[PDB]
RNA sequence: UCCUCCUAAAGAGUAACGGAGGAGCACGAAGGUUGGCUAAUCCUGGUCGGACAUCAGGAGGUUAGUGCAAUGGCAUAAGCC
RNA sequence: CCAGGGCUACACACGUGCUACAAUGGCGCAUACAAAGAGAAGCGACCUCGCGAGAGCAAGCGGACCUCAUAAAGUGCGUCGUAGUCCGGAUUGGAGUCUGCAACUCGACUCCAUGAAGUCGGAAUCGCUAGUAAUCGUGGAUCAGAAUGCCACGGUGAAUAC
């Protein structure tokens, strides 16, 4: 590399609010703390919850004995 | 970084025994990965062009090389040889650096991530992202706003296929609707 | 101050800068602030990283931005899918829910151009 | 809307036709003037033609429209543009 | 007045109020050298981005380029840095 | 005579009003001051549940006695700190209550979510000389339901007339 005109590049220590620890090298400045990360995110762990696209027979039965 | 070593035991190790292999030079291996930034406001204003060029240094590693127009097209009014746009390419270590932070710490942040597309591949062993606003890369202060000014990520990899390179990605642990 | 949707606005109150994330306004924002105990008097300025959490989780266990956005998109483009009259309304760009078309009902229609 | 605790409304003629219809199994468009009474689980499987002033519009009951009732899918007012 | 093509009849030359186009300049770099590089056009993917700017890959071989008209030429590049 | 539709449509133009564009304000909490009314297939306490619109049981009252009905601005405490903003409440989606055979065309209200134009309005023009203008709330007729209109009642209450 051009060995001045890149910025800083130091290894900086993540801690994910799920919990898990990052040790990963970037230009941040500070260790910052994510709110969701890769691991125990919707869907990488399958919490997505697809809509029902219309339970209009079980709306209208439960509405209705 | 770490994923080279993730790549090297388990990517390659599935790659091995997911198509008949002989040699480990037939399983494609990821030579690098392009950002581009298509700013193309750059004939009205000058100074979103370095500021631009400081986003995408920010975001990826390291500084941006600024591209001139090649072909001069009176439809978006430009001139041969104007500074039309921003890319960086990384590769090696600091490409395996700047892909663990795509998967582990960006695309978390996506904003309504309903599955990012599986049909987005080449033909030869490309991948291409557009990401709609740069703000899913945490290393930006956000106090400074400027404007949207999203990028847009290829990763090239030397597979023939795009089953090789969409196998090949989906060994990374990658979402894939 | 960051949170699932977009950032808070940090210098706000605690319930005015709650609403300000896409589908909760102050009555369930109050309630959020209700199961975190948190008064409504700290701004999200003072805010450290437990209370943070803890308004992280109750947000999270009512319905927030994206899935909101997919679910208006949704029932709408199903409502036009059926063959309905709110459906054809919301096709057209007329008011849906028997408003005066006469002269009034500018905002469903835009300006007033030609 | 009708208050959830009466029930649902549908006319007389209307749930004896199109029980017999269903019973039977003939799937004929049968034709009423009863826009307001809505649906109900029984009715899918049917084209039924129904009253709006003029004609009679026939409409396929599918899955979904059970919930609304008969007339929201005959419009009324006929209107094609001023120019 | 000068330049390029054709008539010009396979050396040069060769006319008409014959058929076609251009010049009266530019550049201290657009010159000299060393080192490097190879086009035009389509196809696919990709934020704003669109028929068409930017990016990545693929076909294809000079159909591109030459400071300026035409002929000859150019890859060892006379093209580009 | 009967069933359904239409009078409620909608590129457009006008009149009359309500509401906002905010700090002389918004919001939360606490607290004070009236008048005129209306009421029998009606008026509905108190009590149980509901965030609620309300529902359930349900005494009193043909009314100076019961019932709607709690008047709100004001007064006091804190925040908001000049932003399309804790201003605005239009539109839309979902969930609901009530009345009536029936709430889709086309009712009103509650609740949750969203937060449109709007920073005092060109050429013009209107009303008003005192408990008046301006601002604030209540009530009644019509009525199964459905007022921002109409008709009243009152609270704070000016400027100017050479």
């Amino acid at each position: 590399m051009k060995k001045d005109i890149h910025p800083k590049y130091e290894e900086i220590t993540a801690s994910c609010s799920c919990g898990n620890v990052m040790k990963i090298r970037s230009t941040v400045g500070h260790d910052l703390n994510l709110d969701v990360c890769s691991k125990c995110h919707p869907f990488f762990t399958g919490k997505q919850r697809d809509v029902a696209t219309g339970g209009r027979v079980d709306r209208f039965n439960k509405r209705f004995n | 970084a770490k994923l080279h070593d993730y790549y090297k035991d388990e990517v390659v190790k599935k790659l091995m025994t997911e198509f008949n292999y002989n040699s480990v030079m037939q399983v494609p291996r990821v030579e690098k990965i392009t950002l581009n930034m298509g700013v193309g406001e750059a004939i009205a204003d000058k100074k979103l062009l370095d500021n631009a060029a400081a986003d995408l240094a920010a975001i990826s590693g390291q500084k941006p090389l600024i591209t001139k127009a090649r072909k001069s097209v009176a439809g978006f009014k430009i001139r041969q040889g104007y500074p039309i746009g921003c890319k960086v390419t990384l590769r090696g270590e600091r490409m395996w650096e700047f892909f663990e932070r795509l998967i582990t710490i960006a695309v978390p942040r996506i904003r309504d991530f309903r599955g990012l597309s599986a049909k987005s591949f080449d033909g030869r062993g490309n991948y291409s992202m557009g990401v709609r606003e740069q703000i899913i890369f945490p290393e930006i202060d956000y106090d400074k706003v400027d404007r949207v000014r999203g990028l847009d990520i290829t990763i090239t990899t030397t597979a023939k296929s795009d089953e090789e390179g969409r196998a090949l990605l989906a060994a990374f642990d990658f979402p894939f609707r | 101050a960051r949170i699932a949707g977009i950032n808070i606005p940090d210098h706000k109150h605690a319930v005015i800068a709650l609403t300000s994330i896409y589908g909760v306004g102050k009555t369930r924002s109050k309630a959020i602030l209700a199961a975190a105990g948190i008064a409504e008097d700290v701004k999200i300025s003072e805010l450290s990283e437990g209370q943070i959490d803890t308004l992280r989780d109750e947000v999270a266990k009512f319905v927030v931005e994206g899935d909101l956005r997919r679910e208006i998109s949704m029932s709408i483009k199903r409502l036009m899918d059926l063959g309905c009259y709110r459906g054809l309304r919301h096709r057209r760009g007329l008011p849906v829910r028997g408003q005066r078309t006469k002269t009034n009902a500018r905002t469903r229609k835009g300006p007033r151009k030609p | 809307p009708r208050s959830l605790k009466k029930g649902p409304f549908i006319d007389l003629h209307l749930l004896k036709k199109v029980e017999k219809a269903v019973e039977s199994g003939d799937k004929k468009p049968l034709r009423t003037w009863s826009r307001r009474s809505t649906i109900f689980p029984n009715m899918i499987g049917l084209t039924i033609a129904v009253h709006n002033g003029r004609q009679h519009v026939p409409v396929f009951v599918t899955d979904e429209m059970v919930g609304h009732k008969l007339g929201e899918f005959a419009p009324t007012r006929t209107y094609r543009g001023h120019a």
